[PDB]
RNA sequence: ACGGCUUUUCCGGAGUGUAAAAAGCUCCGGGAAUAAGGGCUGGGCAAGGCCGGUGGCAGCCGCCGCGGUAAUACCGGCGGCCC
RNA sequence: GCCCGCCGCCUGGGGAGUACGGCCGCAAGGCUGAAACUUAAAGGAAUUGGCGGGGGAGCACUACAAGGGGUGGAGCGUGCGGU
């Protein structure tokens, strides 16, 4: 339900890298290596193929970000209904 | 080589036969490299 | 000193005796601590120490060494165990050391009290240090050694007036059997209480070891049990 | 193996050679003559050092502790080195920012290096701008120059 | 809280001191007046089983270890300990 | 074990018996041998349990063997997951 605030944006899980590294693919066309908190890492299990919030690092923000939120069915749903997002972004 | 027989026991890493063995195809590398 | 008097009058009265020694004691055959030692009796009954040494009962004769707790596993979980090493003395010439064990922390320190009255022993006191010659019966008459473990202790005649220059458990023990001053070498693990303790029991008891002549009772002013003045 | 040797009275130089010898497997003793301290060290012997803040980071906790702990990159003045510093108190970052000089100072671990749960990491920041960072952080002074 | 006392120290003077000064020292007048901080508080290691915030976050931690909504260990109050 | 001699070797775990230099060997290799950095244990002997595609002794129709009757396929009663 909350929506990027600032320099953040969508994302699309495409492979996870192990040792909570994943390669998400943003909105503005680019690959980003990105990190995920520990904070939510212990209690969100996060699989390829999903809608993330993703903010980039400070320094060098064009292949590092950092996982901040994940969108569920109902939710990911809602937003295609709305017409914020659309389906290729999804589907690729 | 020198003797170490603490290295041949096998709680926590791999056979020290194998480790020479690989060691030895190592340094064969940077021998024959080094004479180029 | 007084009240101890009718304390022992009133243990002598109420006992029933179960050994040879006890039967001695309970007749009146023997009435001084020291003619239970050095003739191979056995002492299995704590009565006697109570008629005979009766302040070894004084809240200030009496230490808790160390209380540690022990565990045995069980496919129903662990079980645990409580081990109390404990000391007692009369401040004069006697000593006694023991380990009691137990489910809870009072049956244990109550045992370890018991055995600590069974293990008594005498020892020897004088002056030997090169830098005090008094004739007076305040440390070690000379250097004695024990060993327990890994333990090793060498104990070291001092001057008077020193203190105890030892750790804490020999500190507490030698305060019981009546010595003020001592230096003191060790090798080990001291941390080990029980070893280190036994160690210096040890060596306390080795000082009746040692040969010597009419002339050193003399000249080192060497006293066997109490000092009585 | 026998008796301690050598033991004879006119067997001096041999003894003295034989401590000599074995003295040079004590670790402490190696490092303080030979002066393998000294050579690697980038204060070069001193107890604080001045540089200048370059960027903020993060670092992980070790397991199994959980948590992230503030620190900054710091240029030397003296030597042009850079290492990395911990940022000690409640809320101690917001007072740091780029370009910002800095007093750092040995961080107390064993063997003079790192401690608790932040290996990697060996100083921590004392003065910014030439006010002590304890104060900032419980009150009692503002930050100069804004 | 009442009643009393003293003036090292503090404020204003005379002498002595000093190459000249300043300190110091002996007297005189006024008056309890002019004067306490730093660290620690789970064990090692002396000292709280109290209250309010935070909730594996923020933070602490020489070492061992605390913090996952009922924290004697983090932040603050009130107590207490060492010098 | 108690004593009288001489020589060799060791000084927390790793990096490492490695890098660099030297000598020896036709070659394969041998002898000599660091540091930056990293880490709070690594290592030994013995104890109580639990486990073994280790041994022995015993036991059970919610085990087998010898048997009798079935459930699993259809429609329906009822409970559960999912939607
Ligand atoms: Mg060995
Ligand atoms: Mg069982
Ligand atoms: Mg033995
Ligand atoms: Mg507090
Ligand atoms: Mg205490
Ligand atoms: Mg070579
Ligand atoms: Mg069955
Ligand atoms: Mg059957
Ligand atoms: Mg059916
Ligand atoms: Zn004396």
């Amino acid at each position: 339900v909350p929506l990027p605030e600032g320099n953040q944006l969508f994302g699309v899980v495409e492979q996870a890298l192990g040792a909570g590294w994943m390669d998400v693919r943003c909105e503005d066309g680019k690959i980003r290596r990105c990190r995920i908190p520990g904070k939510l890492r212990r209690r969100v299990w996060i699989r390829v193929g999903d809608l993330v919030i993703v903010q980039p690092w400070p320094v060098q923000s064009d292949k590092r970000g950092d996982i901040v939120y994940r969108y569920t069915q109902t939710q990911v749903d809602w937003l295609l209904r709305k017409g914020k997002i659309t389906q290729e972004f999804l589907t690729g | 080589m020198k003797r170490r027989p603490r290295k041949w026991k096998k709680k926590g890493r791999m056979r020290w036969k194998w480790i020479k063995k690989r060691i030895r195809r190592l340094k064969r590398q940077r021998k024959k490299e080094r004479g180029l | 000193s007084q009240e101890w008097k009718e304390y022992a009058k009133r243990v002598l009265d109420e006992w029933q005796p179960k050994t040879k020694l006890g039967m001695l004691v309970k007749e009146g055959q023997i009435t001084d601590i020291h003619e239970i030692f050095r003739k191979g009796y056995q002492i299995k009954e704590p009565e006697i120490i109570d008629v005979l040494l009766p302040e070894v009962n004084a809240r200030e004769n009496q230490e808790i060494l160390d209380i540690a707790l022990t565990v045995r596993m069980t496919d129903s979980g662990r079980r645990v165990r409580f081990r109390v090493l404990a000391a007692v003395g009369n401040r004069d010439g006697y000593v006694g050391l023991g380990i009691g064990h137990g489910r809870e922390v009072g049956i244990a320190i109550r045992k370890a009290i018991n055995y600590a009255k069974l293990n008594i022993i005498e020892i020897k006191r004088g002056c030997g240090s090169w830098e005090c010659r008094c004739r007076r019966p305040h440390s070690v008459p000379f250097t004695v050694e024990g060993k327990e473990g890994s333990v090793r202790v060498k104990l070291i005649p001092g001057p008077r007036g020193l203190g105890l220059v030892i750790g804490d458990v020999g500190k507490k023990i030698l305060r019981l059997a009546g010595i003020q001053d001592v230096w003191s070498q060790t090798l080990g693990e001291t941390r080990t209480t029980v070893n280190f303790a036994k160690a210096v029991f040890n060596a306390l008891y080795n000082t009746n070891k040692v040969v010597v002549t009419p002339e050193m009772i003399e000249r080192y002013g060497i006293v066997v049990g109490r000092a009585m003045p | 193996p026998g008796k301690k040797a050598p033991n004879g009275e006119f067997a001096g130089r041999k003894l003295k050679l034989k401590r000599k010898k074995f003295r040079w497997s004590d670790i402490r003793y190696k490092r303080r003559v030979l002066r393998l301290k000294e050579k690697s060290d980038p204060l070069e012997g001193a107890p604080q050092a001045r540089g200048i803040v370059l960027e903020k980071i993060a670092v992980e906790a070790k397991q199994p502790n959980s948590g992230m702990r503030k620190a900054v990159r710091v240029q030397l003045i003296k030597n042009g080195k850079v290492v990395t510093a911990f940022c000690p108190g409640d809320g101690a970052i917001k007072f740091i920012d780029e370009h910002d000089e800095v007093i750092i100072e040995g961080i107390g671990g064993p063997k003079g290096g790192s401690m608790g749960d932040i290996p990697g990491i060996r100083y921590k920041v004392v003065k910014v701008n030439r006010v002590s960072l304890k104060e900032l952080v419980k009150g009692r002074k503002e930050k100069p120059r804004r």
